[PDB]
């Protein structure tokens, strides 16, 4: 998943 | 000799990236769930760590050559080093005077005891202080401290990394600037470099130890429910 | 006529269950991430809702005949009605005087405006107040209020319910005690019952509306990261 | 999943 990290990484 | 332009512009960017993501007043800590002295500090410390991850991510995004990596390797590097980078930056709030992290009045001063009321024991909390002390003693320049963090983050020896060759190259370039800088700008630092790289090895044990402790904590839903989505994601095992 | 023993012992248990899970001083609210007046109230309200779910679960566990349901139906009932029960109990902190939820000084007084800075709009925040007002006006006895909640929770018409026949039976028994009680102990309450059951229908719209709004919020990771594991689990779509 | 709810429900 890693939904949040993908977002924070732009 | 003397530093080159490319090298120096790496330092400008890193020092600026850190300034843009580290507040010496710790003013945002009032937004965290309040600290409480089973595992009463878990709620507050979970917010501190969560906040930190966000900061480590903003810093990483500004490390030259990092944004060019695949979204996957970026995630893999952050997931494995996050805790180590949190520990490195925390040195700035560490006090050899009182052996704690002083981020505010009595409320935000963190003792070894406190981390215990958050699921961690003394046996392994011990090496963290020793690391903090040894690191503090090195009296690093802001430029060296920000470099060590950028180097730690770009370790190619991380579970889940793909393009380990490119990561290896980037970390190498940063190691140059760190070595050059010590030589040119750091009077009396002949052994420093080796001492710094040494610290990277200590971070690995601290990392591994944390993993084990965290694993236990997360498997118990009454505790993991006290964590934050980001923390659960960064320290989670999903691949 | 007059109430029976079995019936009355349902009331003792429910009233006691509510007392054991609802604090009129709202003293635990200081442990939530502080309120801030994109979506600055999201952090604090997410903690309030999270806290509430925990409370609604403790109450549910004490509803007679609920612990006998399968872990699955218990979960299914909680997931679908949680929000409605949160809204019902919130009436106790609602003030017709200032049209808000007064749980403390200016800090914990919740206006329509505040819920907006948490991802919700006015268009649908409107029915919530109307519901609160209409409900407040019914001047329910503690016994009727605690019954309405137990009945709402035991609605057999919930997505995911298996043994809808047994749930249907339990809700029916509670509806008896509520009807009897109004008749025997509630002077001037000839229409009350019907008005109460009516309120259950209003809760469904409020429920549906919340689902849509929440769905949007949760699909945006920068927002869902502000929620809590429990909230994400209770309002999540995993089956 | 519903790990947390199963726990809170005893
Ligand atoms: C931060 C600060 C301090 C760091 C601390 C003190 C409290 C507990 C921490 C956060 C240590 C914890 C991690 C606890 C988290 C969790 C999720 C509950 O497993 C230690 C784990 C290490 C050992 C080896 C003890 O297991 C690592 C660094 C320590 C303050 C400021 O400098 C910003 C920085 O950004
Ligand atoms: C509680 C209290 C108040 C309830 C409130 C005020 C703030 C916002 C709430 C919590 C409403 C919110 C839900 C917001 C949550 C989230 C996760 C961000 O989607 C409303 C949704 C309803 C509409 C129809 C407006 O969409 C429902 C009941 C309202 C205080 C105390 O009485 C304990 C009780 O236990």
């Amino acid at each position: 998943k890693h939904k949040i990290l993908h977002r924070l990484l732009q | 000799h003397m530093l080159s332009d490319e090298q120096m512009q790496i330092i400008n960017s890193l020092v600026e990236a850190h300034h843009k993501t580290y507040d010496d007043s710790y003013s945002d800590f009032v937004r965290f769930r309040p600290p409480v002295r089973r595992l009463s500090m878990l709620p507050h410390l979970a917010d501190l760590v969560s906040y930190s991850i966000q900061k480590v991510i903003g810093f990483a995004k500004m490390i030259p050559g990092f944004r060019d990596l695949t979204a996957e390797d970026q995630i893999a590097l952050l997931k494995s080093s996050a805790i180590e980078i949190i520990m490195l930056r925390s040195n700035q709030s560490f006090s050899l005077e009182d052996m704690s992290w002083s981020c505010g009045g009595p409320d935000f001063k963190y003792c070894i005891n406190d981390v215990t009321k958050a699921g961690h024991t003394l046996e392994l909390l011990e090496p963290l202080v020793k690391f903090q002390v040894g690191l503090k003693k090195l009296k690093l320049h802001e430029e060296e401290h920000v470099l060590l963090m950028a180097i730690c983050l770009l370790s190619p020896d991380r579970p889940g990394v793909q393009d380990h060759v490119r990561i290896e190259a980037l970390q190498d370039r940063l190691c140059d600037v760190l070595q050059a800088y010590i030589r040119i700008q750091h009077p009396g630092g002949r052994l420093l470099y080796a001492k710094m790289i040494q610290k990277l090895a200590d971070l690995r044990s601290l990392n591994e130890e944390h993993s084990k402790q965290y694993r236990s904590l997360s498997f118990q839903p009454e505790h993991s429910m006290q964590l934050t989505p980001l923390v659960l994601e960064v320290f989670g095992s999903e691949v």
